RNA sequence: GAAAGGGAGUCGGGUUCAGAUCCCCGAAUCCGGAGUGGCGGAGAUGGGCGCCGCGAGGCGUCCAGUGCGGUAACGCGACCG
RNA sequence: CGAGCCCCGAGGGGCUCUCGCUUCUGGCGCCAAGCGCCCGGCCGCGCGCCGGCCGGGCGCGACCCGCUCCGGGGACAGUGC
């Protein structure tokens, strides 16, 4: 009602030819970094060729809710940090000069770290559990690792992240975690995930063996070739019946 | 210099810019100075307009034609010379063309090309008659005129 | 929502650069000027030219250094002479050395500067 | 005069009291105005044009 | 990457045994700088209404004011960007 | 907008070119109008979506999703022996 006349709608029609593009999204049409080019063409590689079954394996990853009760678990069962080892062994000092001795007091279960160390307690079937990261760049410190838990009978799961078992352990990546033996109250948690994990991974190993992975072509390939398969079937469709 | 054809400069609006782009497109004759000419799929069958063999019709004939789909015209260029459009075929996309050798080329439907012959006529009809004249055509050109048997 | 990339280019992104800051300098003290104005000024030229220089045109002919300027032989004449100078031109002689021709301000007088100088 | 020297001239001296003035000449000025108007012009009566076309179906 | 290409702006007179478009005298000129703004001029300083005032002219209020002329070619000392 | 493709109840979905704004002129065209949603300050109805004034931000305008920039070749060419 009050409006100003001299206000007015100036529309620009973007047509060919008529006023220029305005400023739009072009990050599909970006000239990238060949750093980008080169991640990004490696990550449809791996969808393109046929992956082998004992790369294609880490693709199964544990489920977010089972990844998230496994690290809730795990949490408990943390590496202790230089911090609160040196206060362990000034109390242990302190202990030995007044007045107890040596005291071993049950030295906590801890979870094991390292490929080598898995390596060598799933051979010794001292593991009771194994967490494998899924994204290991050299993949070949832990291609045999389901293949030797799965012959050992030790449960082993595959996990999003090599990051999180880093910060599991206080470091920046970590290729494998070990569950060793466990505290009572936390023997019925570790039972359920090892029930859960030996399901998904261990008692499937056959065919984990047998499943290969990749092997799929673009979208645009893809909507060609249903294109054709479309327009071959619109007329058979008429040719029968 | 060094070439026969005249070129023509043509001057466009740019669509994703506020700016001018000059263009050095090879002179087909007819074309004169204040002309438009119009460059794209929808473009008409006009003397100077640029758009793909595959939507001009099966005798026309072409100045500036591409060789593969989307660099700049290399087929007809010197002057005189024209390409011409024989035949289509829709389903691969191809166009079947007439070079100036005679000779019969298939190339993509999407190949961009002039309409018309380039300008610069029948620049062979006259004889140089003169050492000086072939000396002077090829000093513009490069070091090979003084041809020692 | 906001993130866009309206160039089709990719720029290297500016980052910043932080200023040198040394733990400790690469030379303990710095160096002296070695062109102080003893130096500039090497010695006055006495020749017959020199002289009608002098007592013509209100003008010091020296024989200095050949490394310095107009601007750095008007304030050594101004500091180890205590007058005042209009211009200086320069030349460099044919054996080498530089010769400036100071012409003085007007309230000041050549050839009673000359005098304590000490090269009538 | 030379391109250096347009540096110390006037204002006044390097153009003249019209649009393009000192740029375009006045009668391609001239024909540059009569060419906007009579273009939107015929912009308008195209659309105007197009506007009682639609009018049947 | 040019002492022959492009490239702002120095001329007249005198002067030495030997230098001068370089020195001296006299006339200019180009480029750059002026933060505390160097001086002027321009922008820019007019109309309307109430009043006072013999008239002229003053007071209050409101509204303008990024120059002007010529039919034109174009002109005038500036003439926001 | 469209021929209206076909059901048509004249609605309208499956079905085709369009899933388009530029051809009589030697003009001009960028740095968003508009709409919607919020965030401040101001005086202030002084009952809250609430009176109005000075600023700022976002979205639609400018559809969504996607895995190779787009196109042309291609297990040939090419390279090594
Ligand atoms: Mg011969
Ligand atoms: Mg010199
Ligand atoms: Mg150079
Ligand atoms: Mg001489």
């Amino acid at each position: 009602k009050v409006v100003n006349p001299l206000f007015e709608k100036r529309p620009k029609n973007f047509g060919i030819g008529q006023d220029i593009q305005p400023k739009r999204d072009l990050t599909r049409f970006v000239k990238w970094p060949r750093y980008i080019r080169l991640q990004r063409q490696r990550a449809i590689l791996y969808k393109r060729l046929k992956v082998p079954p004992a790369i294609n394996q880490f693709t199964q990853a544990l489920d977010r809710q089972t990844a998230t009760q496994l690290l809730k678990l795990a949490h408990k069962y943390r590496p202790e940090t230089k911090q609160e080892k040196k206060q362990r062994l000034l109390a242990r000092a302190e202990k030995k000069a007044a007045g107890k001795g040596d005291v071993p007091t049950k030295r906590p279960p801890v979870l094991r770290a390292g490929v080598n160390t898995v390596t060598t307690l799933v051979e010794n079937k001292k593991a009771q559990l194994v967490v494998i990261a899924h994204d290991v760049d050299p993949i070949e410190l832990v291609v045999f690792l389901p293949a030797l838990c799965r012959k050992m009978g030790v449960p082993y799961c595959i996990i999003k992240g090599k990051a999180r078992l880093g910060r599991l352990v206080h470091r920046k990546t970590c290729t494998t975690v070990a569950f060793t033996q466990v505290n009572s109250e936390d023997k019925g948690a570790l039972a359920k995930l090892v029930e859960a994990i030996r399901t998904n991974y261990n008692d499937r190993y056959d065919e984990i063996r047998r499943h290969w992975g990749g092997n799929v072509l673009g979208p645009k390939s893809v909507a060609r070739i249903a294109k054709l398969e479309k327009a071959k079937a619109k007329e058979l469709a008429t040719k029968l019946g | 210099p060094g070439r026969g054809a005249p070129l023509a400069k043509v001057v466009f609006r740019d669509p994703y810019r506020f700016k001018k782009r000059t263009e050095l497109f090879i002179a087909a004759e007819g074309i004169h100075t204040g002309q438009f000419v119009y460059c794209g799929k929808k473009a008409q069958l006009n003397i100077g307009n640029v758009l793909p063999v595959g939507t001009m019709p099966e005798g026309t004939i072409v100045c500036c034609l591409e060789e593969k789909p989307g660099d700049r015209g290399k087929l007809a260029r010197a002057s005189g010379n024209y390409a011409t459009v024989i035949s289509h075929n829709p389903e691969t996309k191809k166009t079947r063309v007439k070079l100036p050798s005679g000779s019969k080329k298939v190339i993509s439907s999407a190949n961009r090309a002039v309409v018309g012959v380039v300008a610069g006529g029948g620049r062979i009809d006259k004889p140089i008659l003169k050492a000086g004249r072939a000396y002077h055509k090829y000093k513009a050109k490069r070091n090979c005129w003084p041809r020692v048997r | 929502k906001k993130k866009i990339r309206t160039s089709p280019t990719f720029r290297r992104p500016k980052t910043l650069r932080l200023r040198r800051q040394p733990k400790y300098p690469r030379k303990s003290a710095p160096r002296r000027n070695k062109l102080d104005h003893y130096a500039i000024i090497k010695f006055p030229l006495t020749t017959e030219s020199a002289m009608k220089k002098i007592e013509d045109n209100n003008t010091l002919v020296f024989i200095v250094d050949v490394k310095a300027n107009k601007h750095q032989i008007k304030q050594a004449v101004k500091k180890l002479y205590d007058i005042d100078v209009a211009k200086v031109n320069t030349l460099i002689r044919p054996d080498g050395e530089k010769k400036a021709y100071v012409r003085l301000a007007p309230d000041y007088d050549a050839l009673d500067v000359a005098n304590k100088i000490g090269i009538i | 005069v030379r391109p250096k020297v347009l540096m110390r001239l006037s204002k006044t001296k390097k153009h003249v009291s019209r649009a393009y003035g000192g740029s375009m000449c006045a009668k391609c000025v001239r024909d540059r105005i009569k060419r906007a108007f009579l273009i939107e012009e015929q912009k308008i009566v195209v659309k105007v044009l197009k506007a009682q076309a639609q009018s049947q179906k």
